[PDB]
Formats: structure tokens, C-alpha cells, sequence
């Protein structure tokens, strides 16, 4: 939109439905500028280690990523207390995902 | 106070009595009221259904509430379970008051 405008809202709840619950985390983040924008080889040799089980070959890249694989990153203590201590089991159904507020 | 709910007019007592069943009563007419009636007793089944209306908790809290658990440690029984007698106890009393909500 514009400079002056926010480009989202802070959503940070839980909803328990009968069958159903859904969680939502809003977090802050930080982006810094990684290997200088350059990608790099990257190898056992260039972290100077020489045993052949932690030998490796690979690239390192100037990205970062969003990792929210870990349950404490949508439940709080309290919804997981509840959903161990009322249901049998449970599973993901579907995901929603935002970005805003970009400030470089 | 002794707890529960106040109510005007609570459910009803319910009242039952085994109809008196007379004995050979005298050939010969008499006033007074029988007092020789055939021994009985009755038995059968009874059933209750009460429908209870709940309020959710909608808290806030972050770290987890307490609850009522039993506890895993070894025992020679299972509480609120019968003995190897078939004797049912209940180990202790259980209120109602576990999770909680501001003032």
C-alpha cells in the first residue's frame, strides 16, 4: 500500500471449536544480510574438520527462511495442557501464512 | 451452606410404599382395624436423567492450570475401584475448583 500504512494487524490466538482448534502466532523477525549476497561452497574442509563420518560437501546461501516446526511455535502452555488432557489424538489440517510490516 | 443450589421449588420428593396385604381376616365380623397383614417387601430398578447446562473457560493464561489427576505411582488398589472384595470406596473428596479466572 503506502508508506504510512500498516500492511497487517497483530493476530495471536487460539479458537476451540468442538472438533476443531485453530492456533495463531504473530512474531517479530529480524533479516540481516547473509555471506554478503554471495553464495559459497562450503565443506568439511572450509570448517577444517578431517573424520570421514563428518565429511560434507554443500552451499551456503545469502536467503534466510521461516521455520515453524515445533508445536510451542502455535500452542501456549495452556492449549497444549488442554488438548493432552481432552482429546485422544489430533493432526494438521491446513495452513495460512502472512508477511507485513516489511521495515528495511 | 452445606453447598449446591437454592431453589424455590426443588424436584420433588418422590414417595413409595408397599401396599398392606391382609391375612385370613376372622369369619366373624370385627371392628378394629387389621393388624395381621402377609410379610413382604418389593424390589426393582430406578433411573435418573438429569441434563446439565456447562460454561465454558475462556482464559487468557499462559501457563498451564491445575488439574485433577490421579497419581501413577504403584498401589495395591485403583482409586474409586473395588477392593479384592468387591467393596467400593471412594479415597477421598473431589471438589470443583481447579482451573481459574481473574477477580
Amino acid at each position: 500500500d503506502g508508506v504510512g500504512s500498516s500492511s497487517g494487524n497483530w493476530h495471536c490466538d487460539s479458537q476451540w471449536l468442538g472438533d476443531r482448534v485453530i492456533t495463531t502466532s504473530t512474531r517479530t523477525w529480524a533479516l540481516p544480510t547473509y555471506n554478503n549476497h554471495l553464495y559459497k561452497q562450503i565443506s568439511n574442509s572450509t570448517s577444517g574438520g578431517s573424520s570421514n563420518d563428518n565429511a560434507y560437501f554443500g552451499y551456503s546461501t545469502p536467503w534466510g527462511y521461516f521455520d515453524f516446526n515445533r508445536f510451542h511455535c502455535h500452542f501456549s502452555p495452556r492449549d497444549w495442557q488442554r488438548l493432552i488432557n481432552n482429546n485422544w489424538g489430533f493432526r494438521p489440517k491446513r495452513l495460512n501464512f502472512k508477511l507485513f510490516n516489511i521495515q528495511v | 451452606l452445606m453447598g449446591g443450589f437454592g431453589m424455590k421449588h426443588p424436584p420433588p420428593q418422590i414417595l413409595i410404599k408397599n401396599t398392606p396385604v391382609p391375612a385370613d381376616p376372622p369369619t366373624a365380623f370385627n371392628k378394629d382395624k387389621l393388624n395381621s397383614f402377609i410379610t413382604q417387601y418389593s424390589t426393582g430398578q430406578v433411573s435418573v436423567e438429569i441434563e446439565w447446562e456447562l460454561q465454558k473457560e475462556n482464559s487468557k493464561r499462559w501457563n498451564p492450570e491445575i488439574q485433577y489427576t490421579s497419581n501413577y505411582y504403584k498401589s495395591n488398589n485403583v482409586e474409586f475401584a473395588v477392593n479384592t472384595e468387591g467393596v467400593y470406596s471412594e479415597p477421598r473428596p473431589i471438589g470443583t475448583r481447579y482451573l481459574t479466572r481473574n477477580l
